[PDB]
């Protein structure tokens, strides 16, 4: 609904992207003689995997799951950019601005902490 | 006086202090097992059970 700050504050929902109804599965007509724009792009990570270091013999590195330690601070939001219609018909989003980065620290088995700049800049 | 090699014979006809000695022994063994695993965990590298 149209909630308010006071409704949301301290619940963790500020780090959540909006959702569409399970019944919302139509289609947006695109119009070559038009110009488009993403007015809001929101990205909310749910899982962080980090490639383990396979030893000098190696065999193959897998992506191992990690533990988030930096709390509900991880989401990209209020990202804007124009949506061109290309000539082969494809569409291209070109990020202009937004809160497009979050520093995140996850932890690996054995206590290795791995910081990273979760981002989509440019 | 008792000789050094006989001090622990005071427990022979003293069932409670025998039990107290036996408890202390048991404390030191379990203590050791605790300590030994802690030092093993602090020095064990578990990144390669192959080599
Ligand atoms: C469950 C095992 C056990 C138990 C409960 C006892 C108990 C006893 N023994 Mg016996 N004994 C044992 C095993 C055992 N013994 C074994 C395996 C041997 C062969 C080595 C002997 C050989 C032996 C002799 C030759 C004599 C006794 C005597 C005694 C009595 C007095 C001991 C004393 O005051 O020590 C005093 C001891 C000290 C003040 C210091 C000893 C320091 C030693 C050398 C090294 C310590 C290492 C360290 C603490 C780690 C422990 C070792 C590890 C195995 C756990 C006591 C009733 C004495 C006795 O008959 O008295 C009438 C005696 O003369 N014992
Ligand atoms: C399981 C261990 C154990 C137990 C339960 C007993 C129990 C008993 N002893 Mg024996 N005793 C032991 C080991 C043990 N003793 C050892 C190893 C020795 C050689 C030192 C003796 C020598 C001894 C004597 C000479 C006498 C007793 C006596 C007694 C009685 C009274 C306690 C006392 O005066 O303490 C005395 C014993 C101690 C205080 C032992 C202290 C040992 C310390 C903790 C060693 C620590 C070393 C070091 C810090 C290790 C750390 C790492 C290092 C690298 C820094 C009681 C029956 C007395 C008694 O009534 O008999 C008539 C007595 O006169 N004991
Ligand atoms: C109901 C009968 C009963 C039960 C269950 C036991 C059980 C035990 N006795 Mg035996 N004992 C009995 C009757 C009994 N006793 C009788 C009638 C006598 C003649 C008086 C003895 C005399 C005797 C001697 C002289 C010694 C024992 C010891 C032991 C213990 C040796 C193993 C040990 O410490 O493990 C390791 C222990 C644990 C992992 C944890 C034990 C925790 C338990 C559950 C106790 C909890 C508190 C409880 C209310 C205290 C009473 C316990 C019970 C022994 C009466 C064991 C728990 C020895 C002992 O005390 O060794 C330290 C010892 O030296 N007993
Ligand atoms: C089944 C295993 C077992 C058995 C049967 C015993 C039996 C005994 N231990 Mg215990 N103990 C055990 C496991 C065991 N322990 C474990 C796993 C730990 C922890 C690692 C301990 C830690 C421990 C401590 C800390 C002490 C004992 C003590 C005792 C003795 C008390 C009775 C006494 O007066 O001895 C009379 C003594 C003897 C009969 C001589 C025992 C000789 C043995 C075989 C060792 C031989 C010499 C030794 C290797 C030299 C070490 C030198 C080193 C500095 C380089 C007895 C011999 C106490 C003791 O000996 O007090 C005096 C004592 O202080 N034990
Ligand atoms: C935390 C860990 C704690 C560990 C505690 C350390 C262990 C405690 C001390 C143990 C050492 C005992 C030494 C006692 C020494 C001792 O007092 O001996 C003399 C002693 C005499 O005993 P008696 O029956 O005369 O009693 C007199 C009393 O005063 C004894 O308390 O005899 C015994 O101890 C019997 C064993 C003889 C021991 C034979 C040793 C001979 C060595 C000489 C040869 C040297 C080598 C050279 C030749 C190449």
């Amino acid at each position: 609904q149209t909630l308010t700050y006071d409704d949301i504050v301290g619940t963790g929902l500020a780090n959540k992207c909006p959702t569409l109804d399970d019944t919302a599965r139509g289609a947006y007509p695109i119009d070559s003689s038009q110009t488009y724009r993403i007015a809001r792009l929101c990205l909310q990570p749910t899982t962080f995997l980090v490639k383990e270091e396979p030893k000098n013999k190696r065999q193959e590195a897998e992506f191992v799951p990690t533990k988030l330690v930096t709390r509900e601070t991880t989401s990209l939001d209020q990202i804007q950019g124009e949506l061109k219609v290309n000539s082969d018909g494809s569409l291209t989003f070109v990020e202009e601005d937004g809160i497009d980065f979050q520093p995140v620290t996850v932890q690996m088995a054995g206590g290795e902490r791995i910081p990273l700049l979760f981002t989509v800049k440019n | 006086g008792l000789p050094w090699y006989r001090v622990h014979t005071v427990l022979i006809n003293d069932p409670g202090r025998l039990i107290a000695a036996h408890l202390m022994h048991t404390a030191l063994v379990a203590g050791w097992a605790g300590s030994m695993a802690l030092y093993e965990l602090a020095t064990f590298d578990p990144s390669d059970p192959v080599l």
